[PDB]
């Protein structure tokens, strides 16, 4: 992740991210709605950070430092490039929706009034089909990935040393190869919880309440198909 | 420092996300309680042993029976959560959660946790539960459930008042260390 985006979401909430004098001019319900929206983007930033760790630090590190069959790397980190491209476009669209909302002469004060359309475009049509088909793949290969890792760690002393070396920095304390895989698998089940809590504080504009309701039913439709498309592969 | 994995299972609004956020932040969030919990690796020293404890949540996976079991691999301790202000969430402990946690995690120590214990002395909770001919889960019913499901132990806590929270995660580490 980039420094600009890290500081923009370094705060524990939206009410702490903006200036205190800017927050004081808004109704409590607006603050409660923006707090949950901010959390959706903050956790989408952490999700893309996790995918970038798998692709650039683990997956890439293994190809250049260790010399193992590239198919073993494909089995260790399945559909990661595709998942990276899917969420980086989503984070890109979420971050520009925040920047458009910025108060003139400020880099921290903003009020996102339209979010629904963005969620509908993401969780519908070809994007939902590509995401459903990618998450179903990832989750079917999830167990085989954890096993293949445990095997490589219990047999290879150079792979054991590589994992000790890359995961030494404190920033990666909760971000090992296995934590990253479950982190990704659990991401899709977060969206309904986040979209339902945004929807709960979005009964101000009717077209917004209907867009957030359509996106809520659209995420659950995706999750139900992802759940129906899982067939666990053995090692 | 040994690495042991903790997973918290339980019904929808049983308070497992709140419990996890409160413990990982030491305090109850004053300005904003987050909707989701990603993961946390906690440094716990119990009885003179230093352990690194990964914390995981099954919140959001309750409806997706093919996705949910992907949380279970390599689990060393299970926290089976239920809410004290919802006697119907305890009914699903031996019917729904125990058979699943025993199928995917055989021999893994389970601690039955009674969350929201403060709500026992709540007027609004005692009122709404009485309207359905009910009352908050009594400690004897929690102990009797932990006994019937063959749990390692029974513990009560309150994510809101933080009472009992530190004692659960230390005990979870003691169970995870048992081989
Ligand atoms: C964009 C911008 O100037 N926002 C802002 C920040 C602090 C305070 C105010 C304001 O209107 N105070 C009366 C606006």
């Amino acid at each position: 992740s980039m420094e600009m985006d890290e500081k923009d979401f370094a705060a524990d909430s939206w009410s702490l991210a903006v200036d205190s004098s800017f927050l004081q001019q808004h109704k409590k319900e607006v603050m409660k709605q923006q707090d949950v929206i901010y959390e959706l983007i903050q956790t989408e930033l952490h999700h893309v950070r996790t995918l970038k760790i798998m692709t650039r630090l683990f997956r890439t590190g293994m190809l250049e430092e260790l010399h193992l069959e590239p198919g073993v790397v494909q089995g260790l980190f399945p559909c990661v490039d595709e998942l990276s491209d899917i969420h980086t476009r989503f984070l890109s669209q979420l971050l520009e929706r925040r920047r458009q909302a910025l108060c003139p002469g400020s880099t921290r004060n903003f009020v996102i009034h339209r979010l629904g359309d963005l969620l509908i475009s993401q969780f519908s049509g070809p994007s939902a089909e590509q995401m459903c088909k990618t998450y179903s793949e990832f989750c079917s290969r999830h167990s085989k990935a954890l096993k293949l890792y445990k095997e490589l760690y219990a047999r290879d002393k150079r792979f054991q040393q590589f994992i000790r070396k890359v995961t030494r920095p404190a920033v990666l304390k909760r971000h090992g190869v296995q934590e990253c895989i479950l982190l990704v698998t659990q991401r899709i089940t977060k969206y309904p919880l986040l979209i339902s809590r945004i929807l709960q504080h979005s009964h101000g504009i009717e077209e917004e309440r209907q867009d957030l309701t359509t996106a809520l039913g659209l995420v659950k439709e995706l999750l139900s198909n992802v759940d129906e498309g899982i067939y666990q592969l053995e090692k | 420092a040994i690495r042991k994995k903790l997973v918290i299972v339980g019904d929808g609004a049983c308070g497992k996300t709140c419990l996890l956020i409160v413990f990982s932040k030491d305090q109850f969030p004053e300005v904003y309680v987050p909707t989701v919990f990603e993961n946390y690796v906690a440094d716990i020293e119990v009885d003179g042993k230093q352990v690194e404890l990964a914390l995981w949540d099954t919140a959001g996976q309750e409806d997706y029976d093919r996705l949910r079991p992907l949380s279970y691999p390599d689990t060393d301790v299970i926290l089976m959560c239920f809410s004290i202000d919802s006697p119907d969430s305890l009914e699903n402990i031996p019917e729904k959660w125990t058979p699943e946690v025993k199928h995917f995690c055989p021999n893994v120590p389970i601690i039955l946790v009674g969350n929201k214990k403060d709500l026992r002395n709540d007027e609004h909770t005692r009122r709404e539960l009485a309207k359905m001919k009910q009352e908050p889960v009594k400690p004897e019913e929690g102990r009797d459930m932990a006994n019937r499901i063959g749990a390692f132990g029974y513990m009560e806590c309150s994510a809101k008042t933080k009472d009992g929270v530190r004692e659960v995660f230390e005990m979870a580490t003691r169970a995870a260390l048992q081989a």
